[PDB]
């Protein structure tokens, strides 16, 4: 329905075709389809906020040409 | 007895970085006073912690699961921000310290029309390797003109077609503290990149700003991760005192005072450090 951008681990930008009703799980599955990163290892940041699983893009007001940022978790203790 | 600080080294590193951010604990004291005569638990525990660390630091000067650190910083800052908005309905602590605004431009290569998006940011996620490098290289990879082609073609509403496009990011409004989130992890499956960038002490983002600025930045805090994998490790934090001019090295329970020269040399990728920098913090000069 609308196209969004995702900056990946190497800074390279990919595109995604999404719905405003799509969930963060769906977006993470599409990002895995393009990048090979399991959705449980993906963190998506939009406008400074981390996108929480179970929410939708409409909950975050993600529009066309919105840019997500894809990072991983570096766990320490 | 402090053989349990290491279990929360992510939270400890983030708290040590926030305690030395300029104006952070002043704002937390202000919000604590507001919430006190309002009668929130995050603000009150933050105040208790800041008072405890003040006690310990005054004693020092006179009488000598595993979690991601950036994610913990994000959670704490979001909670403080929500508390501020609720008390609002002084209350712009996170907005003035850590929040800037980006202008994201897309240029279609067919019709050459420009579309802009304005987004907020609290940190800058830059890559560390390509797929000896400096931080300038990483911020260029983040914000310089990138051409999206092939399978990542842009859909142009003006052409009503898929086109190649040029994207570029520009810094508009600037926070006082710039947080560099280093993507020191790669995917083939997931691994950690142990080679750090050549980190500078001084930073200028005028090369990627919407307007010519003379405001420079200075490195005051670094969060590092030790380990050969991304799923496990240990977080340390090096903060600069602004002892003023020395770097404090926080490793669990023991603190080391350091010259800026020795710290900068330890950061060098030519020395192959075991502590991989993960978060860089730059304050406006
Ligand atoms: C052993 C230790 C480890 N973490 C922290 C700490 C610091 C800030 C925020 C939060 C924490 C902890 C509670 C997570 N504090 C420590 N020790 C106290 C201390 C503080 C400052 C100095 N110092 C020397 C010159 N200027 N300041 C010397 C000693
Ligand atoms: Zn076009």
């Amino acid at each position: 329905s609308m196209q969004i951008f995702v900056k990946t681990l190497t800074g390279k930008t990919i595109t995604l075709e999404v719905e405003p009703s799509d969930t963060i799980e769906n977006v993470k599955a599409k990002i895995q389809d393009k990048e090979g990163i399991p959705p449980d290892q993906q963190r998506l940041i939009f406008a400074g906020k981390q996108l929480e699983d179970g929410r939708t893009l409409s909950d975050y007001n993600i529009q066309k040409e919105s840019t997500l940022h894809l990072v991983l978790r570096l766990r320490g203790g | 007895g402090l053989n349990n600080l290491g279990n929360t080294s992510y939270l400890n590193s983030i708290l040590q970085v926030l305690y030395f951010c300029p104006g952070f604990k002043s704002g937390v004291k202000h919000l604590f006073n507001i919430i006190s005569r309002k009668k929130y638990e995050l603000i009150c525990s933050l105040q208790s912690l800041i008072i405890s660390v003040e006690q310990l630091q005054a004693s020092f000067l006179l009488n000598p699961l595993q979690h991601d650190a950036q994610e913990v910083l994000q959670c704490i800052l979001g909670n403080i921000q929500e508390t501020c908005q609720l008390l609002k309905k002084g209350f712009e602590l996170v907005e003035k310290l850590f929040q800037g605004q980006l202008v994201l431009r897309t240029r279609c290569l067919e019709c050459e029309s420009l579309t802009e998006r304005r987004e907020d940011f609290q940190d800058i996620s830059v890559p560390v390797q390509e797929d000896m490098k400096t931080l300038r290289w990483a911020i260029s990879q983040f914000a310089s003109v990138e051409r999206i082609v092939g399978e990542d073609k842009y859909f142009c509403e003006n052409c009503h077609h898929y086109t190649e496009a040029e994207r570029s990011l520009l810094f508009d409004k600037m926070p006082e503290v710039i947080t560099i989130h280093l993507k020191c992890f790669a995917a083939s499956g997931l691994s950690k990149i142990n080679t750090p960038l050549l980190t500078p002490l001084k930073l200028s983002l005028e090369e990627w700003s919407t307007k010519p600025t003379n405001d420079s930045y200075g490195l005051f805090a670094v969060v590092m991760h030790s380990g050969i994998t991304i799923s496990s490790g240990h977080y340390t934090a090096s903060v600069k005192v602004t002892y003023e001019g020395k770097w404090l090295l926080f490793d669990d329970s023991e603190v080391k005072v350091t010259e800026e020269k020795d710290f900068l040399n330890s950061l060098s990728p030519s020395t192959s450090p075991t502590s991989t920098p993960y978060l860089l913090f730059y304050k406006k000069l």
